[PDB]
């Protein structure tokens, strides 16, 4: 799952990305609020470890 | 024409509007990226991208 993640993440950056560049205003308005869910999944770590996304030990939490 | 009397126009006219003529314009910055539009360009790039 860790090696499987920043793929989808930037990817759908690039999708913003020409959105942006071919001046698709609509799509890109859209598509922003999932960007910034990822941005802020990816870089907050809510985890206390803060090393990894998934960690094993914090994984099997029902939660 | 209310004090002198006219014929049938001789030569008829009209405003009309002059300019310098186009010259063969300095080359740009960039002007190499002339043989094909912009959009192909940017087609290019993200084709790249996404190959």
């Amino acid at each position: 799952l860790r090696k499987l993640v920043v793929p989808e993440y930037s990817i759908h950056g690039l999708f913003c990305l020409m959105f942006l560049c071919a001046a698709e205003w609509v799509t890109l308005g859209l598509n922003i609020p999932l960007l910034f869910y990822h941005l802020w999944r990816y870089f907050h770590r809510p985890a206390d470890g803060s090393e990894v996304m998934y960690d094993a030990v914090s994984i099997m939490n029902a939660d | 024409e209310e004090v002198i009397d006219f014929s049938k126009p001789f030569m008829s006219l009209g405003i009309s509007i002059m300019i310098k003529k186009p010259q063969k314009s300095k080359p740009g910055v960039f002007s190499f990226l002339d043989p094909l539009a912009y959009e192909i360009w940017m087609c290019i790039v993200f084709a790249y991208i996404g190959v």
